[PDB]
DNA sequence: ATATATATATATATATATATATATATATAT
DNA sequence: ATATATATATATATATATATATATATATAT
C-alpha cells in the first residue's frame, strides 16, 4: 500500500513570515540558518497545526526541555502576528486525496497572551490550487491580503467540487483527520491527545523524555476492559462479604 | 468493509445435561484420537486425512452445537424471567414461593450446566495443546494452527459464559429478592398500587403539586467579553524559491588526503602528525591550513592507535610551520 | 466555662458541621435533592446527627423530614428563609409514573435500568394520550411535531428530576437510568385509605402538596 | 471471584508478553555512537508474581487484612502487597494510590529499554549513562516502534485501503554527529518515516531537500527569506 | 421476522464480531458502534444515529433475533447475545 | 472539633438571614449596620467557614462584603448577563459626584434607560433584545421591560435599593464600585469609567 | 525575617535588546536556543564578575581568581554567536571549554580531535591536539 | 573542582534540569575499578604553579558508589608533569597509578 | 437551529511536608 | 595518636493536595 505524505506546510501572517509554503520531502525536510532564524517557530506552527489543543501547546525552549520555568505563558502567542493567521497541511492520502487540514489562530486582545484557535478541513481542492493563494486576496499591484474565516468559506462554497468543514471541537477534527489516514491512532479522549502530544513533543525536543519512559508501560502496552471486570467483580464480592461481616 | 458486501448481495426479508455430557464426551473421544493421530506423524495426505477433515469439521460442528445449547439455555432463562414477571402480576403475594422455586431451579440448573462445562474444559485444553505440539511436524500445517488457535477461544469462550452467565443471574436473582422484599412488603395487599394507578389516571380531576427548597443560585460577574485582534494584514507574497550550491572542494581534499595517506597503513610504517603535517601543509596557502589540519588528523586517528599514549610521558607540540602552529600527538605505531 | 463549645452550640452538631461531608450535603439539600438509601455515605451522616440537622435546619423555617420509606428532605415554610417551589404537574405524572415501575414486576427483567422511551411508553399507556399532550401544546391534536415536543418536554422532566435525586443516570450513560426511593413521595396523596378530597386538604395544609 | 482475576491476569499478561517479543525483532541493529542496538525487555515481575499466586491459591489466608473496615479494596490489595515480598521498600507514597496502581495489569510487568552498548552486552537504558547521541538515538527508537504499535492496534478500526502519515520532528540536530544522522536517515527511510530537522548549519547536505532561513529586519519589522538549497554544483 | 437490508447488515456485522470476539460477549456499547458504522455504509439517516440504534436493537429483541441481559457494569449497562434463530439467519450466508 | 469564635458566629440569631444573602450573592455594605459589624468581627472565622465550600468571602476596599465562586465552588453558580454588567457599569457611572446636585442619591427608571440608550452601541442593544430588531417600538418596549428585570435582580444582589413603592425609584449603593474600574493617580473617575463602558 | 535582608527590597530583573523592539523582559519562553544561551552566558559571566567584586576586599591585593567557564553541545550557536561569545571571554579575560561534534570549527586557540576505538579489550581514547592557528 | 557527593549530578545534556528518573548520579560509570585521579594545575597571580587534585575509587558493594579524597601539591618543579608523579613507568607496556 | 450556561474531567504549576544521602565536628574504641 | 560511630545540618527529590485553565457534552431558550 502507499502511505499517505505531507506535501506542505504553509504559514500566514507568522512572526517573520508573512505568507511562506516550505514543501516537504518524501523523507527527510531540514531547515538551517542562524540562531533566530525561526526554525523553531515552523515546528510550532507545524504542531499547532496537528494539536490545536491549548492546553497542551507549550513552546519551551530546547534548554529547559520539561524544566519549570514559570514564565505563565506557552510562547505561542508571541509567535503570532496581530490579525489574522493561518496554519495548514497539505496531505495527499493512501487514496491519493488531497486534503487541506488546517488552523486559524488569533491573539486575544488584553493584557494576557492569550490565543485563539479554530480548526478546519478542506477535501477535494484541485492540484493546481496552492494554499498560499488560497487563503489570500490579491488586492492592490501584487500586494496580497489575507482574507478572514467567513471570507475563505465564502470563496470555497463559491468553487465547484471542494467540501469545506470547520469544527466546533478539536475532537471531531482529530476524528476527521483519522479518517483521512492522517493520525495512527484515535484520539477520542482527552488522554490519548495528552499522550499523542507527548509523542511528538518528545520527538521535537528529541531524545529521552522523562514522561514517556515513565509511562512506556501506558504509551505501548493496550489497555484492557476484562481484567478491570474481574477486578470490579471481587470488589462486589469483598463488599458482600464485609456487609455480611458487619 | 462487509458493509459494500451486504450492500450489494441487496437481500433482505434441549437444555439436559446429559446432552451436553454426551457432545463433551463425543468431543474428547474425537480430540484425542486427532492429537494421537497428529503426534504419530506422517506425510502431507497422512496429516491432512488425520487433522484436517476429521477434526476440523467435527470439532467446529460440534462446539458450535455446545453454543446453541448454552444459547437455548439463554432462551430459557428469558423465558423463566418473563413467566416470573406474569406470575407476580396476576398473584401479588401468593407468588413469592412461586418465584423463590422457579429462581432454586434456574439457578441449580445453571449451576449444574457450569459444573458439567468445567467437567471436560481442562483436559480438552491440554488435548488441544498438545495438537499444538504436534501440529509443527510439517510445514504445511499452517492452517491446522488456525483451528488450534481457534479451537482454544470457543471453548474458552464456551467456558466463560458458563460463569458469565450465572454471574449474570445471581445478579438478577437478587433483585427479584430485593423487589419482594421492597415492592410487595409494604404493599401486601397492592391496594396502594390499584391507588396509585387510579390517581394516574383521575390525576386531573385533582391537580396537586409539591414543594421543595429551591434556594437562589449565587449570581457572578460576567468574565470579560474576549475581543480578537483585527487589522487586515497585507503584505509582499513570496517570489520563486531561488537556489544556492554546495562546495565539495573539502570532498575533493579529503579524498587527496585520504590517498595520500592510505600508504602508511599500507605499509604499516610509522606515523609521525609533526612531520607528516609539517611536509604536507606547505601544498597550501595559509589561510587554508587549519581545514587541513583538521582533515589530515581525521584522516590520520582512524588508522591504528599510537603506544606511548599509555606511558605516562605527555607528548611535546611539535611545530608544523611558520607562523606558530602546533601539534601535539604520539608517534601511530599499533595499526 | 468561656471558650467552651457548649456555651453557644451542642457539640454533636458541631461536630456534624465540621465533618467533611456537612458542605456537599448542605448544597445539595437547599437546592432541594432528595437523600435516599443508594448515597450510602450522606444517608448514614444524616442518620446518625439527624436531629441535630432538623434543629439546625429549624433555623430558616424550614423542617428536615424523613419520610417513612427512610429518605430525607426538606420541606420549607410559609416563612421559610429558603426559597419554595412547586414541581409542575408533568413533573407529577413523570414522578407518578416512575413510582409505578418501582413497584411494577413486569420490568423486573430491566433490573431497575430504564431508559426515557420506556417511560414515556408506560405514560402514554396509562395516561390519556392526546388529553395530557393538551399542555405541551394547547394545538395539538396528534401531531407527530407536538409528539416529539412531548417526547423532549418528558426528557427534561426527568432531567430535573435527576437533579432531585429521584432518579440516576448511570456512571457512563445518561440515557439510562435508576430510580430511587425518594419517588414515593409522588404516592402521598394515596399512602393513606382515606378520601382523596380530605387527605389533598391535610396534605396542603402540612405544606406538602400546594394546588396549581 | 479472586481466582478468576488472578487467572484473568495472567492470560492477559502472556499474550502482552507474547506480543512484545515478537515486535521486537522488527529493530535492526541502529548505530548510534557506541549503542550498536535497541531492545525492549518485557518480564513478569516476581514481586507482583508472588502477589498473583498468593490470590489465586491462598485468599483465604489473609482475610483478616481483607474485611477490616478501615481499608478499603485498594488499600487492602497495597497492605497485601507490603505484606509479602517486604524487601521492595516501596517510598512515601500513599498505599491508596499504590493500590490503585496494582489494579492495572500492566504494572505487572517490568517494561524497559535495553542498548547493546558496546561490547558490555544489553544494559538498562539511564539517560544518566549515556552521551547526548546516544540518548537521541535510543529516544528516536522508542518513538518509532511506539507509533508502529499505535498503527497496529488500529488496524482493525481503519479502512483496509488507508496507511496513515508518519512524520516526527528533531530540533537541534546539531548534536548529532554524521554517522548518527545517516542512521537515522536509513531507520526512517526503512520504516516510511517522514523527519523534519533542524540545525544551524546544514547538516544533511546530500539527502532529501533543505531550507536556508535568513532574518531581516526591515523598516521596524522582521522578515524571513527562505532560498532552497542543492547538494552540487 | 422482517430484516430490511439496515436491520439485516447490523446482524451480520453483530454476527463477525462475535465470532471474531474473545469471550463471545457483547455489550450494547458496540452494537450501537456497529450500527453507526453499518448505517454510515449504506448512507442514510431517517433520524439520529441513536434512536434509529435503538429501534432495530428493540425490533431484533422483540423479533427473537437478540437475548438482552442487564449488567450496570458493562459498557452500556446491557449484554446482548444472537439467538438460536438469529445464529441460524447470519450463518445461512456465512 | 471547631473553631470556638466559628461556633459563636454561627449560633448568632443574625446567621441564618446573613447567610441565605450571602449564598443568594447578595452583598453587605456599611448601610447594613448590624450585619456589616457582624461580619467585620466575626470575618477571621467566616472566611474559612465559606472556603470550606471553595468559595471566598471577600471584604472590598469600599468596605462591602460579598462570597466569590472558585471553579470549584459547592453553592450552584451562575452568570449575569451582558446587559446586566452594562447596567451594573451605567450605575456605577452615576454613583457620580455632581449626581449629589443631579438626584440626590435617587435615581429614576427613565434615567437608567436614557443613559443606557445615549451611552451603550446600537449593536450590543440589538445583541440584548435581538440581533434584527432596529430601532423598534415593540423591541424598545422589550428593552424596558428588560432593563427593569435586571434593575430587580440586582435589588436581589442588594446593589440597587428599591425607595418602597411599586414605581421604579431607587437608590445606588456603594457596592456598585465592584463594577467600577481600578482608580489611578490623577485619573478622571468619569473618564475612566466611560472608556470601560465604551 | 524576609524583610530583615536589604536585597528582598530589590526587584531584579533581565531585558534584552530584542531586534527592532525595545527592552523587553527575558523570557525562556520567547527566545530561540541561541539567544537563550548567549544570554544565559552573560547572566553567568555577571555574576562571576560580582562574586570576583565582592570577594576581593578579603583577598590579597594581588590576587585574581581564576575565572573559566563550559559549553557543552555548542553546535545548537550559529558562527556570529560563537565568535562574540570568544570575543566576550577574551575582552572578561575569561577561559572557556567548549564541547561540538566536529560541526565547528573555531580557529583561535586549543582544538583537541578525540576518537574512541578499541585495543587491548579496553575502551580508549585516542587524542590529538592543535593550536596556534589564526 | 567541586568533590561534593551531594551536587555532583551527570545527567544527561537532554534532560537538563528533569527529576532524576533513576537514582544514579552518572559518576560512577564514569570510572574504571581500581584507583583514579583527577587533577588541575594553576598558575596563581604569584605564579606559583598549584596542583589541585581529587583520588577516587569505585566504592566496592552493593550500590554503584565513589569515594573522593582531595589533596593539593604546591612547591613542584615546572619540568614535571602529573602524568608522571601519579604513574609509575614500570618496565610493562602500561604505566602503573599508584595509590 | 443555534447561541449560551452549566457541570465534569483532565493537564499543569505551586506550595509544603518528609524521607534519603552526604558533609562536618566531636566522642570514644583501637 | 589514630580511625570509626554518633549527632547535626543541609540539599535533594519525592509525593500530596491545591488551584487554575481548557475542552467537552448537553441541556435550555429565543
Ligand atoms: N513567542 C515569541 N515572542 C517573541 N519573540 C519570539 C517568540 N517566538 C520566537 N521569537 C523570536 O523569533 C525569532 C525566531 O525564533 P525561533 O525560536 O523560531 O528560531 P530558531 O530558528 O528555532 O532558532 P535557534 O535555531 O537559534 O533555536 C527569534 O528572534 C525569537 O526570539
Ligand atoms: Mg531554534
Amino acid at each position: 500500500i502507499e502511505r499517505g505524505k505531507f506535501r506542505s506546510l504553509t504559514l500566514v501572517n507568522w512572526n517573520g513570515f508573512f505568507a511562506r509554503t516550505f514543501d516537504l520531502d518524501e523523507l527527510v525536510t531540514t531547515l538551517s540558518g542562524g540562531n533566530g532564524a525561526g526554525k523553531s517557530t515552523t515546528m510550532a506552527a507545524f504542531v499547532t497545526a496537528l494539536i490545536p489543543d491549548l492546553t497542551l501547546l507549550h513552546f519551551r525552549n530546547t534548554t529547559e526541555a520539561g524544566a519549570t520555568s514559570g514564565s505563565r505563558d506557552k510562547g505561542l502567542h508571541g509567535k503570532l502576528r496581530a490579525g489574522v493567521c493561518y496554519s495548514t497541511l497539505d496531505v495527499i492520502n493512501s487514496r491519493h486525496q488531497r486534503v487541506v487540514v488546517g488552523v486559524r489562530l488569533q491573539q486575544v486582545a488584553g493584557r494576557d497572551r492569550k490565543v485563539d484557535i479554530k480548526p478546519f478541513m478542506i477535501q477535494g481542492l484541485p492540484t493546481a490550487i496552492q494554499p498560499t493563494q488560497l487563503l489570500t486576496e490579491n488586492v492592490g499591484e501584487r500586494q496580497a491580503r489575507v482574507l478572514p474565516l467567513n471570507e475563505l468559506k465564502d470563496r470555497l462554497d463559491e468553487m465547484e467540487g471542494v467540501q469545506f468543514k470547520q469544527f466546533n471541537s478539536i475532537t471531531d477534527y482529530h476524528a476527521q483527520m483519522f479518517d483521512l489516514g492522517v493520525i495512527p491512532k484515535r484520539l477520542r479522549s482527552a488522554s490519548d491527545r495528552s499522550k499523542f502530544y507527548r509523542l511528538i513533543e518528545a520527538s521535537l525536543y528529541g531524545g529521552i523524555s522523562s514522561a514517556i519512559t515513565r509511562s512506556l508501560r501506558d504509551y505501548l502496552l493496550p489497555e484492557n476492559s476484562g481484567v478491570r471486570k474481574a477486578f470490579q467483580d471481587m470488589e462486589a464480592a469483598l463488599r458482600e462479604n464485609r456487609i455480611t461481616l458487619e | 468493509e462487509l458493509v459494500s458486501w451486504a450492500r450489494k448481495n441487496d437481500f433482505s426479508i434441549e437444555f439436559s445435561t446429559l446432552r451436553l455430557s454426551m457432545q463433551l464426551s463425543i468431543v474428547a473421544n474425537e480430540l484425542h484420537r486427532a492429537a494421537e493421530a497428529a503426534e504419530e506423524g506422517g506425510d502431507e495426505f497422512h496429516w491432512h486425512r488425520n487433522v484436517f477433515a476429521p477434526l476440523k469439521y467435527s470439532v467446529a460442528e460440534i462446539f458450535d452445537s455446545i453454543d446453541m445449547s448454552q444459547r437455548l439455555m439463554d432462551e430459557q432463562q428469558n423465558f423463566v424471567k418473563e413467566d416470573i414477571a406474569a406470575l407476580l402480576n396476576q398473584d401479588w403475594q401468593a407468588a413469592i414461593a412461586n418465584c423463590e422455586q422457579l429462581l432454586s431451579e434456574t439457578s441449580g440448573t445453571l449451576r449444574e450446566l457450569q459444573d458439567t462445562l468445567e467437567a471436560a474444559g481442562d483436559k480438552l485444553q491440554a488435548n488441544l495443546l498438545r495438537i499444538q505440539d504436534a501440529n509443527m511436524g510439517s510445514g504445511g500445517s499452517e492452517l491446522v494452527d488456525k483451528l488450534v488457535f481457534d479451537l482454544q477461544s470457543k471453548l474458552d469462550r464456551i467456558i466463560s459464559w458458563g460463569q458469565q452467565a450465572i454471574d449474570l443471574w445471581i445478579g438478577y436473582d437478587r433483585h427479584v429478592h430485593k423487589f419482594i422484599r421492597t415492592a410487595i412488603d409494604m404493599d401486601k395487599n397492592r391496594i396502594f398500587s390499584q391507588r396509585l394507578r387510579q390517581s394516574v389516571q383521575h390525576y386531573f380531576d385533582n391537580p396537586w403539586t409539591l414543594t421543595v427548597a429551591n434556594a437562589e443560585r449565587l449570581l457572578d460577574m460576567r468574565d470579560e467579553e474576549l475581543a480578537l485582534r483585527n487589522e487586515e494584514v497585507t503584505g509582499e507574497l513570496p517570489l520563486e524559491l531561488e537556489y544556492e550550491e554546495f562546495s565539495e572542494i573539502n570532498d575533493q581534499l579529503a579524498a587527496m588526503i585520504e590517498k595520500a595517506l592510505l600508504v602508511y597503513q599500507q605499509e604499516q610504517r610509522p606515523l609521525d602528525l609533526g612531520a607528516v603535517l609539517r611536509d604536507y601543509l606547505a601544498q597550501h596557502p595559509l589561510p587554508r591550513h587549519f581545514d587541513v589540519a583538521r582533515i589530515l588528523v581525521d584522516q590520520a586517528v582512524r588508522l591504528g592507535v599510537a603506544e606511548a599514549d599509555f606511558s605516562g610521558l605527555p607528548a611535546e607540540w611539535l611545530a608544523i610551520n611558520d607562523y606558530g602552529a602546533k601539534v601535539q600527538a604520539h608517534v601511530i605505531d599499533t595499526y | 466555662s468561656s471558650t467552651h463549645i457548649e456555651q453557644f452550640m451542642p457539640v454533636k452538631l458541631a461536630q456534624a458541621l465540621a465533618n467533611s461531608l456537612f458542605p456537599e450535603l448542605d448544597s445539595q439539600l437547599r437546592a432541594g435533592r432528595h437523600i435516599g438509601i443508594d448515597d450510602l455515605d450522606n444517608h448514614a451522616f444524616l442518620m446518625d446527627f439527624q436531629e441535630q440537622l432538623e434543629e439546625f435546619y429549624a433555623r430558616y423555617n424550614v423542617e428536615l423530614i424523613r419520610a417513612p420509606e427512610g429518605f430525607f428532605y426538606l420541606r420549607p415554610r410559609s416563612t421559610t428563609l429558603i426559597p419554595r417551589s412547586v414541581l409542575s404537574e408533568l413533573d407529577m405524572m413523570v414522578g407518578k409514573i416512575l413510582c409505578y415501575l418501582y413497584l411494577s414486576p413486569e420490568r423486573l427483567a430491566n433490573q431497575g435500568i430504564f431508559t426515557s422511551q420506556e417511560l414515556y411508553e408506560e405514560l402514554i399507556s396509562l395516561a390519556d394520550e392526546g388529553k395530557l399532550m393538551k399542555f405541551v401544546n394547547q394545538r395539538s391534536s396528534g401531531s407527530d411535531l407536538d409528539k416529539q415536543k412531548l417526547q423532549e418536554k418528558v426528557r427534561t422532566t426527568l432531567n430535573r428530576l435527576r437533579r432531585l435525586g429521584m432518579v440516576y443516570f448511570l456512571p457512563n450513560n445518561n440515557n439510562k437510568f435508576t430510580i430511587t426511593e425518594a419517588v414515593f413521595r409522588f404516592g402521598a396523596d394515596v399512602r393513606s385509605g382515606d378520601d382523596p378530597r380530605e387527605i389533598q386538604l391535610r396534605m396542603i395544609r402540612d405544606g406538602e402538596a400546594m394546588p396549581v | 471471584s479472586s481466582k478468576s482475576v488472578a487467572n484473568i491476569i495472567r492470560k492477559t499478561i502472556q499474550r502482552e508478553q507474547n506480543r512484545i517479543r515478537m515486535l521486537n525483532q522488527g529493530l535492526q541493529a541502529v548505530s548510534f555512537g557506541q549503542v550498536r542496538g535497541v531492545r525492549l525487555n518485557v518480564n513478569v515481575r516476581e514481586s507482583h508474581a508472588i502477589l498473583l499466586d498468593v490470590l489465586s491459591e491462598q485468599q483465604e489466608q489473609h482475610q483478616d487484612l481483607f474485611n477490616s473496615q478501615r481499608l478499603t479494596f485498594s488499600e487492602a490489595m497495597a497492605k497485601l502487597y507490603q505484606r509479602l515480598n517486604p524487601q521492595v521498600d516501596m517510598g512515601q507514597r500513599l498505599p491508596q494510590t499504590i493500590g490503585e496502581e496494582l489494579l492495572d495489569y500492566r504494572n505487572y510487568l517490568e517494561l524497559d529499554v535495553e542498548v547493546n552498548r558496546g561490547s558490555d552486552g544489553w544494559l538498562k537504558a539511564e539517560s544518566g549513562a549515556l552521551s547526548t547521541g546516544e540518548a537521541i538515538g535510543t529516544g528516536m527508537s522508542i518513538l518509532v516502534m511506539v507509533v508502529q504499535s499505535w498503527e497496529e492496534e488500529s488496524r482493525r478500526l481503519r479502512g483496509k485501503d488507508i496507511s496513515p502519515c508518519r512524520l516526527l520532528f528533531l530540533d537541534q540536530a546539531a548534536r548529532l554527529d554524521a554517522k548518527s544522522i545517516a542512521t537515522l536517515f536509513e531507520l526512517c527511510e526503512r520504516l516510511q518515516m517522514q523527519l523534519i530537522i533542524a540545525a544551524p548549519e546544514n547538516i544533511s547536505p546530500e539527502k532529501g531537500t533543505t531550507y536556508k532561513l535568513v532574518r531581516k529586519v526591515f523598516k521596524n519589522h522582521e522578515h524571513v527569506h527562505v532560498v532552497g538549497l542543492r547538494g552540487f554544483g | 421476522i422482517s430484516l430490511p437490508v439496515e436491520r439485516l447488515a447490523f446482524l451480520m456485522a453483530i454476527a463477525v464480531l462475535n465470532s471474531e470476539r474473545l469471550d463471545g460477549e457483547m455489550s450494547e456499547g458496540e452494537l450501537i458502534d456497529a450500527f453507526r458504522e453499518v448505517c454510515k455504509g449504506f448512507e442514510q439517516t431517517a433520524e439520529s444515529v441513536a434512536v434509529r440504534a435503538n429501534n432495530a436493537i428493540n425490533d431484533m429483541v422483540r423479533q427473537k433475533l437478540l437475548n438482552r441481559f442487564t449488567s450496570e457494569l458493562a459498557d452500556g449497562n446491557a449484554i446482548y447475545r444472537l439467538t438460536p434463530l438469529g445464529i441460524s439467519i447470519s450463518d445461512y450466508y456465512i
